[PDB]
């Protein structure tokens, strides 16, 4: 079914004999050649330290809130460390972060 | 003719008889 | 149209979710698009 | 950045494939994307520099086979519909 274009016609017609005419078999695809990727060049490791290697955490009713932006982040180290009891993500694959 | 006035897997085939033949 | 899925583009589904749990969203999108195609084809047949 | 070829690109999470030609669409004083009737990212502004790249999808095409009855002969003529086959 993939040797020469007559064989595709034979496959599609589901017979060994094909009558005169035009027959549509498949589609033509152009394939991409490379994987160009562009990201902004600003590098500033946001400090996950004081949010993780902290000294004191607030109360439940007064939970601490922090904003995070402008990050060249690295979650590989976060996953690699086993010092944490539980690590569970919702809606995102942890390894694909 | 004067009074009488896309890229997601759909195509438009051209008619067999062009307007010249008609 | 989301059709109840979390995104209307399948690229986000493949590039965000883990493989083994993206099938639900992919199936919902497939069902919606298939139904739309069926309705369009039937309408075209009647008009033809 | 390389253009005029069918490339798989990635612009700050914008994922897709096509030809990223250089087009002077409009000002885009603060907007980044370029849309159309559908949810199509027609135009994109570069993340490093500031240029208006125009995205065009890769070529579609159906394949048909001209052939006489197989009783007569076995030669065939392939037809790629709506393909400006200067590039196979
Ligand atoms: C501060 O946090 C960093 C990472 O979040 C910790 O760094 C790692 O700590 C483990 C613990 O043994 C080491 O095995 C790794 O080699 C460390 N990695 C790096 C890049 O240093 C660090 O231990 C934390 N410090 C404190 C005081 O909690
Ligand atoms: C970094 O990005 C800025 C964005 O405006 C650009 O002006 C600059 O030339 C870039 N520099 C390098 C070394 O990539
Ligand atoms: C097909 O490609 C050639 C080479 O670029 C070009 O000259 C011609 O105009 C194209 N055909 C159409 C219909 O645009």
């Amino acid at each position: 079914c993939a040797l020469d274009p007559l064989s595709e016609t034979k496959c599609t017609l589901k017979s060994f004999t094909v009558e005169k005419g035009i027959y549509q078999t498949s589609n033509f695809r152009v394939q991409p050649t490379e994987s160009i990727v562009r990201f902004p060049n600003i590098t500033n490791l946001c400090p996950f330290g004081e949010v993780f290697n902290a000294t004191r955490f607030a109360s439940v009713y007064a939970w601490n809130r922090k904003r995070i932006s402008n990050c060249v982040a690295d979650y590989s180290v976060l996953y690699n460390s086993a010092s944490f009891s539980t690590f569970k993500c919702y809606g995102v694959s942890p390894t694909k972060l | 003719f004067n009074k009488v006035t896309k890229f997601n897997g759909l195509t438009v085939l051209p008619p067999l008889l062009t307007d010249e033949m008609i | 149209s989301n059709f109840g899925a979390i995104s209307s583009v399948l690229n986000d589904i493949l590039s965000r979710l883990d493989p083994p749990e993206a099938e639900v969203q992919i199936d919902r999108l497939i069902t919606g698009r298939l139904q739309s195609l069926q309705t369009y084809v039937t309408q075209q047949l009647i008009r033809a | 950045l390389v253009k005029n070829k069918c490339v798989n690109f990635n612009f700050n999470g914008l994922t897709g494939t096509g030809v990223l030609t250089e087009s002077n669409k409009k000002f885009l004083p603060f907007q980044q994307f370029g849309r159309d009737i559908a949810d199509t990212t027609d135009a994109v502004r570069d993340p490093q520099t500031l240029e208006i790249l125009d995205i065009t999808p890769c070529s579609f095409g159906g394949v048909s086979v001209i052939t006489p009855g197989t009783n007569t002969s076995n030669q065939v003529a392939v037809l790629y519909q709506d393909v400006n086959c200067t590039e196979v």
